[PDB]
């Protein structure tokens, strides 16, 4: 509800987040373009020169191989269904190893979900 | 003159420690610049500040994952609490998880997890990225699901080797035997034990729910890290003599000539709080390192075992202790044993029957009053000093306060023939 | 600009601290601090210690006097050796350096 | 020169918690107890 | 072979511990600009430092 004398309106860091038109008097709304990092899951390239790409924090309908995690969207690596450890630490209980899957129909990176650990239940009884 | 407690009262106290911190990643040109080019063309001048500000930043967020990896996962495997749980009469519902709910946090975890309150979007326009946690808390969560229950099942010993499943009624008098306690204390009041743990975790579910400040040391920790941050993002509205704390105006009303001094305050200005930003975040992620490294002691000596260490897993003669997760921190539930209904009684260094000293085996020489008894030296249980709980090292005469008394042989009665 | 704040705890209050401590663990022995303060003979609390460290109580009990006169004398050389040497608490004197 | 202070007073404040943590461990445990940590609360078999 | 002690010493060791330091506290616009003005409207610019 911008009043008749105010023109613009900042934040705390004395950036723009809210403009008027000058010639319609409407409430606009600035917003910096969707912006963010990228991390590059890669295997030592003795062993392989083929990289997964993490957007991090971005939801990737900016623009097969396309995985949506709570770190961003890991774009190269498909999303296994088993669990294994954890070779390279993505976020979120995602994790990315190079596992040659078959050795013919291979030569791809996966990316699983963290396994905690080999699943147990110690037989307790009261005697 | 001797004291020696005649009962005793289990003592579970609550201890919060801080495991990691938010994995924090600040960039550094869309900070110092924000995708301005005449900008970041004259920021490439001052070297490689922005790569060692990214370098010291994310090492701090590796160690923070690694922190919470050293602290949890301490067990080798999952396990497990059997569908029966006839725990000799405890009742650990409030510390096992809840099936119930998609996330499988017990109710004192759920209590836990409700008071540290974890703006933060305007931070995040300036680079100011926050980075998830490698372990989401439901795998945290399975964590301290697992230790409880190799605990409650198995003992210490699913720490040493591979899990070994004893009844809890003689894990706990195992417990006892380690802080100088037989087992027919325990074995003659399990019952008493049994009510008195219960009513001790209750009492811990109702303060837990009661005060906002409980856990303060996490609260604080966030608070910390949230300040920081928000003093950052404050800082990029002053000019450091500039004639404007905003690019977009220097740019767009000055040319190259004269707006590059005017960039270039901005720049230092704004380098120098970064600068400043990535030296006060090191030292707290060394103190969060240390608290860390604490926590994970406390795990495998509290948890996994049972610690001689006086006051390290809380007040009292240590038990067993349980860990709970809590965000960004633990919580250790300490159960203690703590003597209580003290009784002075009349006490004797040895006792001579044949000019010969006789001296406790393992316990003390106490008197009602007129008759000299043999008792434990943490809970009063008067035996009769016969010669099978007392050994004889020397004379009559050389010990400084020796008393006359006789020391039954059973032997010579069982000779009765 | 440059204030010095005082402590909270002054040093009349920590030497108090310092002095109740002594004095529970010479009456009580290791038991003030688990719960309260259990009163025991020292000639039989030391025989706890003595038992603590796989020697047994007989050891204690028929040499207290000689036992008594080394803690006595290890006593009176700290005493001795404290007002001697200047530099006894180098620590905190670099502290405050 | 005044940033410069507090950052060595901030790194010289944590040695001075490490080591205040340091007593209050050997405290708890030589003091209030009997340790049978070797070498923490002194050469040789410690008494009190 | 073995070798088995026949007498004993008591040995008080003392150990000297820092617990705290002096509890200092540096004012900005005393040291900086020491009562003046002019210079305390200059390093208003700095921002929250």
């Amino acid at each position: 509800k911008f009043l008749p004398f105010q023109q613009f309106g900042r934040d705390i860091a004395d950036t723009t987040d809210a403009v008027r038109d000058p010639q319609t008097l409407e409430i606009l709304d600035i917003t910096p373009c969707s912006f963010g990092g990228v991390s590059v899951i890669t295997p030592g390239t003795n062993t392989s020169n083929q990289v997964a790409v993490l957007y991090q924090d971005v939801n990737c309908t900016e623009v097969s191989n396309v995985f949506q995690t709570r770190a961003g969207c890991l774009i190269g690596a498909e999303h296994v269904n088993n669990s294994y450890e954890c070779d390279i630490p993505i976020g979120a209980g995602i994790c990315a190893s190079y596992q040659t899957q078959t050795s013919v129909a291979s030569q791809s990176i996966i990316a699983y979900t963290m396994s905690l650990g080999a699943e147990n239940s110690v037989a307790y009884s009261n005697n | 003159s001797i004291a020696i407690p005649t009962n005793f009262t289990i003592s579970v106290t609550t201890e919060i420690l801080p495991v990691s911190m938010t994995k924090t990643s600040v960039d550094c040109t869309m900070y110092i610049c924000g995708d301005s080019t005449e900008c970041s063309n004259l920021l490439l001048q001052y070297g490689s500040f922005c790569t060692q500000l990214n370098r010291a930043l994310t090492g701090i967020a590796v160690e923070q994952d690694k922190n919470t990896q050293e602290v949890f996962a301490q067990v080798k495997q999952i396990y497990k609490t059997p569908p029966i749980k006839d725990f000799g009469g405890f009742n650990f519902s409030q510390i096992l998880p809840d099936p119930s709910k998609p996330s499988k946090r017990s109710f004192i975890e759920d209590l836990l997890f409700n008071k540290v309150t974890l703006l933060i979007c305007a931070q995040k326009f300036n680079g100011l990225t926050v980075l998830p946690p490698l372990l989401t808390d439901e795998m945290i969560a399975q964590y301290t699901s697992a230790l409880l229950a190799g605990t409650i099942t198995s003992g210490w010993t699913f720490g040493a080797g591979a899990a070994l499943q004893i009844p809890f009624a003689m894990q706990m008098a195992y417990r006892f035997n380690g802080i100088g306690v037989t087992q027919n204390v325990l074995y003659e009041n399990q019952k008493l034990i049994a009510n008195q743990f219960n009513s001790a975790i209750g009492k811990i579910q109702d303060s837990l729910s009661s005060t906002a400040s409980a856990l303060g040391k996490l609260q604080d920790v966030v608070n910390q890290n949230a300040q920081a941050l928000n003093t950052l993002v404050k800082q990029l509205s002053s000019n450091f003599g500039a004639i404007s704390s905003v690019l977009n105006d220097i740019l767009s009303r000055l040319d190259p000539p004269e707006a590059e001094v005017q960039i270039d305050r901005l720049i230092t200005g704004r380098l120098q709080s970064l600068q400043t930003y990535v030296t006060q975040q090191l030292i707290r992620a060394a103190e969060i390192r240390a608290s860390a490294n604490l926590a994970a002691t406390k795990m495998s000596e509290c948890v996994l075992g049972q610690s001689k260490r006086v006051d390290f897993c809380g007040k009292g003669y240590h038990l067993m202790s349980f860990p709970q997760s809590a965000p960004h921190g633990v919580v250790f539930l300490h159960v203690t044993y703590v003597p209580a209904q003290e009784k002075n009684f009349t006490t004797a260094p040895a006792i001579c029957h044949d000019g010969k000293a006789h001296f406790p085996r393992e316990g003390v020489f106490v008197s009602n009053g007129t008759h000299w008894f043999v008792t434990q030296r943490n809970f009063y249980e008067p035996q009769i000093i016969t010669t099978d709980n007392t050994f004889v090292s020397g004379n009559c005469d050389v010990v400084i306060g020796i008393v006359n008394n006789t020391v039954y042989d059973p032997l010579q009665p069982e000779l009765d023939s």
